[PDB]
């Protein structure tokens, strides 16, 4: 187990894992207050 | 030489059978690494121990539903007790979360650091929660009849019961979710349905488990 | 011929098995069982397998599906027939009787084919050309004989 | 005259994880690590270049057919 | 192929003779396709496992040929209702032939039954094989001790599989063995049998035996092409 | 040198004739090992000696009471006159009080040999107890334990055997037939062959529940017959 959670930790899938939860919260954000334009 | 899930088989170099319920069953090397092991022991502990109260709690009251003593059904019940007592559901909810937090919280800053709790900080309680082993906690707030403080032999035999009847537990939640899925009714009407006629009232003709047929 | 959403969905099922199943075969040919040098070199038996196994057989295999699936559904659908009146594939497969209805050689079985009165399949291995007026493709009966023949 | 037969070894290579956290393995010269960029991108570059990594035909054939 | 007994059949070549010494049950030195080559052998191809494939086809065949005709053969001779006298691909296997209604339970509540009940006996037996003797070992409610095995994966024997310990000498039952394979490819065929001529037929095996007696020359395969 | 269960198969090594009725029979293996064999000795007495009141019982009470069909003889309105009718709750209470003593005091024999043999009241009165399983003294009062104990042994086993296997012999041919063992017998008698198993064997006659005194009982016969 060792090895496969050094391997999770590589540059192009901690990468992959960080935009996928970066996208989810900016998706998840518009879903929820959609059409920001400005701060009120 | 000791009985293993898969007869034949032999166990895997990280189950050394010193733990309850050792019967060398990890096919994906979840708990290879000795750290990720402990913590994995209490948290099956912890669901476990959380199933059978669980199974007990949902089988009692379906019970009672069934002779009717105007119980609810486990499904049904969340509704019913808010409704009929008038309670905020979001009050009880943080409720909840503060009293989980606290001892989840202490919990969690004793597997992180034994016996840390000892110290007296919290309202001057020491030996009650230095706790005895991973995942068990002892002394005479948890273990009040010190069932752990007696025969060492029999401690250990009560450490194997535990972690059975809580992985049968599991099981049986489980179950109680996909019968209620698939059937829409309670456990024990499940189970009276079966016994009135085995052969033809079981997964096989829900009409939902096996789609072919 | 496929006419229903179930009949697509199993099809897609049935890949994510054999994607499985290539997957494991990558992983079994490399790690357990891997060939010797010797084997890859076999052009002659490659070329054999390749040509009569792989393309002989699966044109072979097509050739079937298309006399006992895609004619007689593309013939009812082509007429007018609803897609949900139209018989089952597998209803076709064990009901002579209906596809001789739809192409009468079939109410003689397969013993034209070995006693070489190949003629008699005419109805359904044709060689018409141009298209098909209703569709504006290929006759599916001229495809069939195609990879008969092939 | 050589028999056309079905040949093969038995485990030739143990299945593990260990390589896959060891960017590189394949090649002599990316198997120490980066020290420029360029690294990276060679990593990629050779990676699937099958017969720069070995010269052995038998070995070039068997990642091959699994690929 | 050369039936019956003989000292090699026909398809025996120079080549399948290097490593078929006629040691293994049933050794006639067919082997056109050097399956059992044991040099640079792996995976499945493999002597054991093919040695060990061909009893377990040729016993499930056995009990296959005898099973798909019995009902009939004796449905014939009045020994069981006629209720219970249906081909053997009507039984339920294949709904689209046909099933029988009438058992007590639907087939996919007896299909969960045979699942657990085969996963039992099949992977238990999967472990002598892997392991030889550790079925032996882990306790099976005192059943462990009948399933020590002999060390060959096809023989197993002991105190249950040789009920009557027969064979006692080592030429008995080398003789044994060559009947048990002879009549498990004799079945074997007749399975392939079985399959075919309901295809091609849509009657059952023993009424083609009947009818092929009534008239040979207009009741066989090549009359049965047509309608 | 005994004569074994079948010619040329050989006794297991744990089978070596201590016990009465020892035919060296044990497919499964199940004695193998010896905490296993003491416990499965004491029961098949228990079902040797039951069996033996069972068969006597039916054959007795069919000769004193022929229109009474044994199979129906628990049902309370069958009862006979000064028990006709009688609350069934009531009486199982008698029983279970009394045979969980009993049972319970030879069970705890079991656990500790020769634990138990003395009155628990009256101090003084004991029972020899040679074997388990064979109290003697008060459960022997005419003494022919005095004798050749090992041939009784072997003559009780022996009975007790057939005993068992004439028992269920009684309950299939109830559920087949419905009739008594006595019935059954003057049935075949008189139509050898219209009237034998060849046609009974496919109709269960037993009801899928009674009532009794407004509790159902779920009933069962011992195969998926022809209700
Ligand atoms: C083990 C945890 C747990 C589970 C499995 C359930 C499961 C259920 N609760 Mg219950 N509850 C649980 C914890 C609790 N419930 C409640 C309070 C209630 C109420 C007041 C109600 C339920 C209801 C329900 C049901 C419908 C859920 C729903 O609306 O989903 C839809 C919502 C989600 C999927 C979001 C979940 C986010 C996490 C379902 C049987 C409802 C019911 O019984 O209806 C008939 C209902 O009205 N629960 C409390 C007290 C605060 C809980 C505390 O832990
Ligand atoms: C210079 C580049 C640029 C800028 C400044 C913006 C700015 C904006 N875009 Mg645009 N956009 C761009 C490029 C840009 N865009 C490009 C290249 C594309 C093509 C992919 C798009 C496609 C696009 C779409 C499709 C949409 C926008 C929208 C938006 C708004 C998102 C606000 C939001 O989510 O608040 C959420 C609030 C936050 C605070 C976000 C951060 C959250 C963290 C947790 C804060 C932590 C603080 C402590 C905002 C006005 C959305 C909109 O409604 O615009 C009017 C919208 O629908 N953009
Ligand atoms: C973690 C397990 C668990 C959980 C989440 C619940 C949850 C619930 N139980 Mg259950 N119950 C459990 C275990 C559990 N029970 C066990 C182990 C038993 C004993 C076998 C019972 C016996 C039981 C009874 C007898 C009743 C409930 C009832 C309830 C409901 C109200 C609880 C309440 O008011 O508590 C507040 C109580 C206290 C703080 C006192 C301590 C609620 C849905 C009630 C119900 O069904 O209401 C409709 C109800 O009458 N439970
Ligand atoms: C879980 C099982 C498993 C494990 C632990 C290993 C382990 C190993 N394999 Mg084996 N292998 C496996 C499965 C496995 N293999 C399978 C399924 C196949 C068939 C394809 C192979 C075929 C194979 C070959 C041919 C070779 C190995 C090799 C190796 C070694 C290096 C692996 C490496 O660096 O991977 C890291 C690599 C990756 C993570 C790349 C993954 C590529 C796959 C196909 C997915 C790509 C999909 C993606 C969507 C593509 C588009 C991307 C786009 C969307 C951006 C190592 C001992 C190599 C070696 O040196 O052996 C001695 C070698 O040559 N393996
Ligand atoms: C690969 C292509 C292919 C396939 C699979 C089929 C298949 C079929 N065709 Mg078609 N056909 C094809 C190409 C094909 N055809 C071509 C190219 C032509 C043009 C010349 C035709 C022309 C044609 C005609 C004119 C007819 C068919 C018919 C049939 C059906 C009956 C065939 C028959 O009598 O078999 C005879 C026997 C066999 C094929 C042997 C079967 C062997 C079985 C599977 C053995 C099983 C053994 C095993 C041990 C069993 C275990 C059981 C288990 C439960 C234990 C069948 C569905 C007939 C029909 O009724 O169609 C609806 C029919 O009339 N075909
Ligand atoms: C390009 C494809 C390919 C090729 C060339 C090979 C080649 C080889 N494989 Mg590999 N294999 C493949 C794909 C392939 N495999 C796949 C996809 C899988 C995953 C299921 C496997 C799993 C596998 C195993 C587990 C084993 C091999 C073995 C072998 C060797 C002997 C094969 C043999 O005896 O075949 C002759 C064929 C048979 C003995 C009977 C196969 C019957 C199949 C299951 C049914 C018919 C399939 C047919 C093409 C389509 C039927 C359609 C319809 C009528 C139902 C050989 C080196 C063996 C080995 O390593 O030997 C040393 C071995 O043990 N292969
Ligand atoms: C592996 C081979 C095989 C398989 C899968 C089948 C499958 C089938 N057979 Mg076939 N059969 C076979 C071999 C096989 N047969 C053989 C070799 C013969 C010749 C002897 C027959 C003769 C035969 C006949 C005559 C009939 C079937 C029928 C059937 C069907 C119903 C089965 C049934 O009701 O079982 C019932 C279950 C059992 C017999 C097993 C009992 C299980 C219980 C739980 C055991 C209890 C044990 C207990 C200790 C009591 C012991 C008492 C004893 C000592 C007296 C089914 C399709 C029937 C059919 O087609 O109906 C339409 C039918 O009439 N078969
Ligand atoms: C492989 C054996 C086999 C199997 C699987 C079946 C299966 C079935 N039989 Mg059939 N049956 C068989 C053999 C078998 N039968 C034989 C040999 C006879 C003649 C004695 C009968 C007589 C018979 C009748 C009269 C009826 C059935 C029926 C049935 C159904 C079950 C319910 C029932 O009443 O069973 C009863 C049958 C048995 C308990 C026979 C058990 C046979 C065992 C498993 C095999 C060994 C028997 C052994 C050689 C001794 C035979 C007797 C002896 C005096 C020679 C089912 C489809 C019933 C049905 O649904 O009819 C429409 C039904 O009415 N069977
Ligand atoms: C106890 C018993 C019967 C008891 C009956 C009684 C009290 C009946 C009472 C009544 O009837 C009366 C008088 C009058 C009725 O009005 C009322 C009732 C109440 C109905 C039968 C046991 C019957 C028991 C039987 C038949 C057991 C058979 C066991 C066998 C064959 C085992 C074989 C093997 O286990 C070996 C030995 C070794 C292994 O290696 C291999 C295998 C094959 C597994
Ligand atoms: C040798 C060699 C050599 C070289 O080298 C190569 C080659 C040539 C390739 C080879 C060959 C081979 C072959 C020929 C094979 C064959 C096989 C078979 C046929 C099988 C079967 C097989 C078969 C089988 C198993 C079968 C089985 C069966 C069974 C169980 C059945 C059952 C049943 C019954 C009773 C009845 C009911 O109602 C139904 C059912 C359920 C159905």
């Amino acid at each position: 187990m060792k090895d496969f959670t050094t391997y999770l930790s590589t540059a192009p899938v901690i990468a992959t894992i960080w935009f996928t939860f970066t996208a989810g919260l900016l998706i998840e954000i518009n879903r929820y207050f959609p059409d920001p334009l400005v701060f009120s | 030489v000791r009985p293993v899930w898969f007869p034949g088989n032999p166990p895997p170099a990280h189950l050394d059978g010193s733990l309850a319920g050792d019967y060398g069953f990890d096919p994906l090397f979840l708990g290879q690494e000795p750290q990720t092991l402990k913590w994995y022991v209490q948290a099956e502990l912890v669901h476990g121990r959380f199933a059978m109260l669980g199974a007990a709690g949902i089988i009692l009251t379906s019970i009672g539903a069934k002779v009717g003593l105007g119980f609810p059904e486990w499904y049904d019940a969340g509704k019913v007790v808010v409704e009929k007592n008038n309670i905020d559901f979001p009050t009880l909810m943080v409720i909840q979360f503060y009293l989980m937090g606290w001892a989840e919280t202490k919990r969690w800053y004793d597997f992180k650091n034994p016996g840390s709790q000892a110290d007296g900080s919290f309202l001057g309680f020491t030996e009650e929660f230095k706790g005895l082993e991973n995942g068990y906690p002892g002394g005479r707030f948890f273990d009040p009849m010190g069932l752990s403080r007696g025969d060492a032999a029999k401690y250990q035999e009560y450490k194997q019961k535990e972690v059975k009847n809580g992985r049968l537990a599991m099981i049986a939640c489980l179950g109680f979710a996909a019968q209620y899925a698939a059937t829409g009714k309670g456990p024990l009407d499940n189970l009276a349905d079966h016994l009135a006629d085995p052969n033809h009232v079981n997964f096989a003709t829900n009409g939902v488990s096996i789609p072919i047929a | 011929g496929i006419t229903s959403e179930l009949q697509l969905y199993t099809t897609a099922i049935g890949g994510l098995v054999m994607a499985a199943a290539m997957f494991f075969a990558g992983w079994f040919h490399y790690h357990k069982a891997a060939p010797k040098l010797e084997w890859f070199q076999n052009v002659e038996s490659m070329l054999n397998h390749h040509l009569g196994g792989l393309l002989g057989l699966g044109s072979l295999a097509w050739a079937g599906h298309q006399i006992h699936v895609s004619l007689p559904v593309n013939k009812l659908l082509d007429a007018g027939v609803d897609p949900k009146e139209i018989p089952l594939p597998h209803d076709l497969l064990l009901n002579r009787a209906i596809m001789a209805d739809l192409y009468p050689s079939f109410a003689k079985g397969i013993a034209p084919f070995f006693t070489l009165n190949w003629s008699e399949y005419s109805d359904f291995l044709t060689f018409k050309g141009g298209l098909n007026p209703v569709t504006g493709g290929l006759w599916l009966s001229d495809t069939a004989h195609h990879h008969v023949a092939i | 005259a050589k028999k056309v037969k079905i040949a093969v070894d038995r485990n030739p290579v143990e299945t593990s994880f260990e390589k896959w956290a060891k960017p590189g393995h394949f090649s002599r010269t990316l198997s120490k690590g980066p020290n420029t960029t360029t690294w990276i991108w060679n990593l990629h570059a050779d990676a699937h270049d099958f017969d720069s990594h070995t010269s052995d035909l038998e070995e070039i054939s068997r990642k091959v057919f699994s690929a | 192929v050369d039936r019956s007994k003989d000292q090699l059949y026909v398809g025996a070549s120079q080549s399948s003779l290097a490593y078929l010494d006629g040691s293994l049950p049933g050794d006639f030195g067919f082997d056109p396709l050097g399956l059992l080559d044991p040099v640079n052998s792996g995976g499945f191809i493999e002597p054991k496992w093919l040695q060990y494939s061909e009893v377990i086809h040729a016993r499930w065949a056995m009990l296959g040929a005898a099973g798909c005709i019995a009902p009939e053969v004796l449905g014939a001779a009045g020994l069981i209702p006629d209720a219970t006298n249906i081909k053997w691909f009507e039984s339920g296997v294949i709904p689209p032939a046909g099933s029988y209604n009438g058992y007590w339970a639907d087939p996919y509540t007896i299909f969960f039954v045979e699942i657990v009940a085969m996963q039992f006996a099949e992977l238990r037996r999967l472990q002598d094989f892997r392991y030889p003797g550790s079925m032996g070992q882990q306790y099976f409610l005192g059943l462990e001790a009948i399933f020590k095995g002999s060390g060959d994966a096809a023989y197993p024997g002991g105190p249950f599989f040789n009920l009557f310990n027969l064979g006692k000498t080592e030429a008995a039952m080398k003789e044994l063995k060559l009947k048990e394979i002879k009549n498990g490819r004799l079945a074997m065929l007749a399975m392939l049998g079985y399959g075919a001529q309901a295809v091609m037929t849509g009657k059952g095996p023993f009424q083609n035996l009947v009818e092929h007696l009534a008239d040979p020359v207009n009741n066989n395969i090549l009359t049965n092409f047509a309608g | 040198d005994r004569k074994l269960w079948a010619p040329g198969v050989v006794a297991p090594e744990y089978l070596k004739g201590d016990l009465a009725g020892d035919y060296g029979w044990d497919p499964l293996g199940l004695g193998a090992d010896p905490t296993a064999l003491k416990w499965y000795r004491q029961s098949e007495l228990q079902h040797a000696r039951w069996a033996m009141l069972g068969v006597a019982g039916v054959l007795v009470q069919e000769i004193v009471k022929p229109d009474v069909y044994f199979y129906e003889a628990g049902l309370p309105q069958n009862l006979p006159e000064p028990f006709t009718n009688i609350n069934m709750g009531g009486l199982l209470a008698w029983e279970f009080i009394l045979m969980h003593w009993v049972e319970v005091r030879r069970w705890q024999d079991y656990k500790n040999f020769g634990s138990v043999n003395e009155d628990p009241i009256f101090k003084g009165n004991k029972v020899p107890n040679p074997e388990m399983g064979y109290p003697g003294g008060i459960f022997d009062p005419f003494g022919f334990s005095k004798g050749n104990l090992k041939e009784l042994q072997t003559k009780e086993i022996k009975n007790g055997r057939l005993a068992m296997i004439a028992y269920m012999a009684f309950i299939l041919q109830a559920q087949a037939t419905g009739k008594g063992p006595l019935a059954a017998l003057s049935a075949h008698l008189s139509n050898p062959f219209g009237n034998n198993i060849l046609k009974n064997i496919g109709t269960c006659t037993v009801p899928h529940s009674v009532d009794v005194q407004g509790l159902t009982i779920p009933l069962t016969c011992l195969w998926p017959g022809s209700q």
